[PDB]
């Protein structure tokens, strides 16, 4: 079961990070698609939080 | 509560939440056409539409 | 007539890239106008059915944005294309068709 | 070669068309530089001949 | 005034270099110059944060200025001007232009 | 401080001090549009303030 | 300002440009169309409140 | 998007980009073979009338 | 129509990227299940065609 | 994911990717103009669970 990995078809490339806070990375307003779907979604409610 | 918010909409926003519940006995006259008494309250936030 | 085409925009000859042209082309005056009126067209009573204060400005926002945005490609249109599609039609095997 | 050039002009040439933004940095980087103050120091009078 | 002295009679600067050669003048050698400018005084005093960005959001500096205004439903406007104050560093660096 | 917390100085002399500490209002006033500038006008400005 | 009922007097925008609206032409143009806008909104409770 | 974002080069000197872009263009032969084409049509039209 | 087009971008200075343009939008949009409505147009426009 | 509390998690992502679809991913990219008459004026808070 454990043995499986994701297969994505089209990876963000890593020219679509900022520079590093120590280990994360912010996502490039550039950005867009599903990601940035995900990653506005994300934000909002950690603001909220 | 009105006052206490920034909202510059917020006293027709209390005046009209008082007028839905009485839109059966004490009907009044709205200016825009589209929109009527029982309308939400909440939607009138425009200067045109007091 | 012979040696000559036809053009859905008024053209000019290239001068200085410099900030007047810019800004003063006829496409660029269809854009600015064009947004304009929308903008007081979101803005109008009527649509407050579906639009709060907050939306409205957020919409507000947005096409002024789109409106500020400098963009060269007005320019290209009023004062380089028509170099291109001159030189082009001159070799293309099929010559341009016009009416 | 501090703007207009990188990618563009070999690296033994200059850019004749874009020098007078080149020389208007450099001299801009030439006034940053210098801005300090002259503080004083230790004064001796001369106990030699000269 | 940088950005204003590679043009063509920007603004309303002085131009004591205007005998040199400045052949582009396009909007992305004027954002260039600013991020040079921009980064000579992060560098030069040890800024932190962001300092003079923004003004490139909408990719045109030859025309950069700040104003602010509100709107009110009666059609009034207020349109509040927010002009630079005297500087000595821009009026030393006339003298080192002209020296 | 309201003309809370009133304070006072000792009269004797201060040769060489010197505190470049304040700016006129246009730099003020330039400043805080500056920083009105490198926002996003959403919600993400106003609620830290 | 903060406005009270008077509806000619509701500020529904507060605008700030980047850039001179002169340069553009834009002399004579309605402001919204030349100006970025301000949208921040906070839904407060009126319970809390009373 | 098109009539939105139209980026320019740095260094873009119309006549030197022009020129360059242009030159490949007239090492073609198609404009006379077009034409000769067009003469034997003509006289293949004619008989055929 | 295809061939002069091919033609046209192969020789053309033009750049097309709509890089600043999305920078400038996404200073006011958000792409949350709230305000999504509104704003999906804009995400379709905004969407990397190729 | 050993017990209910990972299902707050993948049921977030879970709605987040489908609602970026039925919004966005799918008006843009399907064909039968039928289709996408009836997809769109569909939301999740009424379509999906």
């Amino acid at each position: 079961e454990y043995s499986q990995v994701p297969d994505i078809k089209d990876p963000i490339p890593p020219s679509a990070w900022t520079g590093p806070i120590g280990n994360v990375r912010y996502l490039l307003p550039s950005v867009q698609g599903p990601a940035r779907h995900l990653y506005d979604t994300w934000r909002a409610a950690a603001r909220q939080i | 509560a009105g006052p206490m918010t920034s909202d510059p909409h917020s006293p027709v926003k209390v005046f009209m939440a008082l007028a839905n519940l009485l839109a059966q006995p004490e009907p009044i006259a709205i200016g825009v056409p589209g929109m009527h008494q029982t309308t939400p309250a909440s939607q009138f936030s425009h200067p045109g539409v007091w | 007539p012979p040696n000559r085409m036809v053009y859905p925009w008024p053209n000019q000859p290239l001068p200085r890239l410099t900030v007047a042209p810019t800004y003063d082309s006829a496409m660029s005056n269809w854009i600015s106008t064009t947004i304009a009126f929308f903008i007081r067209v979101v803005n109008s009573v009527n649509m407050t059915a579906t639009v709060n204060d907050l939306t409205r400005r957020t919409m507000t926002g947005v096409m002024t944005a789109m409106r500020q945005v400098k963009t060269m490609t007005p320019f290209y249109i009023q004062h380089m294309c028509p170099t291109e599609l001159s030189v082009l039609a001159s070799v293309t095997v099929t010559p341009p068709f016009q009416v | 070669k501090t703007v207009l050039s990188r990618g563009y002009i070999d690296n033994a040439q200059f850019n004749p068309l874009a020098l007078r933004s080149n020389v208007l940095l450099m001299l801009l980087q030439f006034t940053l530089s210098n801005l300090k103050i002259n503080k004083s120091s230790t004064f001796t009078s001369d106990v030699t001949t000269i | 005034s940088a950005v204003a002295q590679c043009q063509d009679a920007g603004f309303l600067v002085p131009r004591p270099l205007d005998a040199l050669r400045q052949f582009d003048v396009t909007s992305a050698a004027a954002a260039e110059i600013m991020h040079a400018v921009n980064d000579a005084f992060k560098t030069a005093f040890d800024l932190d944060g962001a300092l003079l960005d923004g003004l490139a959001l909408y990719g045109d500096p030859r025309i950069a200025d700040l104003s602010a205004a509100y709107l009110q439903y009666g059609g009034n406007v207020v349109r509040e001007h927010v002009p630079p104050g005297p500087s000595h560093i821009h009026r030393t660096l006339q003298q080192v232009e002209s020296t | 401080a309201n003309n809370l917390l009133n304070s006072t100085i000792p009269i004797s002399l201060r040769p060489t001090i010197l505190c470049p500490w304040f700016a006129s209002s246009e730099d003020l006033r330039l400043q805080q549009v500056m920083h009105l500038v490198n926002i996003s006008s959403n919600t993400a400005a106003a609620l830290p303030l | 300002p903060f406005t009270r009922l008077v509806q000619n007097d509701v500020i529904t925008n507060v605008l700030v440009a980047r850039v001179d609206p002169a340069q553009r032409g834009d002399a004579a143009v309605d402001i919204r169309a030349t100006h970025a806008t301000f949208a921040a909104a906070l839904p407060v409770d009126p319970a809390a409140i009373v | 998007v098109a009539m939105l974002c139209g980026q320019t080069e740095t260094n873009l000197i119309p006549s030197h980009h022009y020129g360059k872009a242009f030159a490949p263009l007239f090492a073609s032969n198609a404009m006379f073979t077009r034409n000769q084409r067009a003469v034997i049509t003509r006289e293949a039209f004619v008989c055929a009338r | 129509v295809e061939a002069l087009s091919t033609l046209l971008r192969s020789v053309t200075p033009l750049v097309l990227d709509p890089t600043v343009l999305t920078n400038a939008i996404t200073t006011i949009s958000e792409s949350t299940t709230q305000t999504i409505s509104p704003i999906s147009e804009i995400l379709r426009l905004l969407q990397p065609m190729g | 994911s050993g017990s209910t509390a990972t299902s707050t998690e993948h049921t977030a992502n879970n709605s987040t990717m489908m609602e970026y679809f039925l919004n966005v991913h799918a008006p843009s990219h399907v064909k039968s103009a039928s289709l996408k008459r009836i997809l769109t004026d569909m939301t999740i808070q009424r379509n999906y669970v």
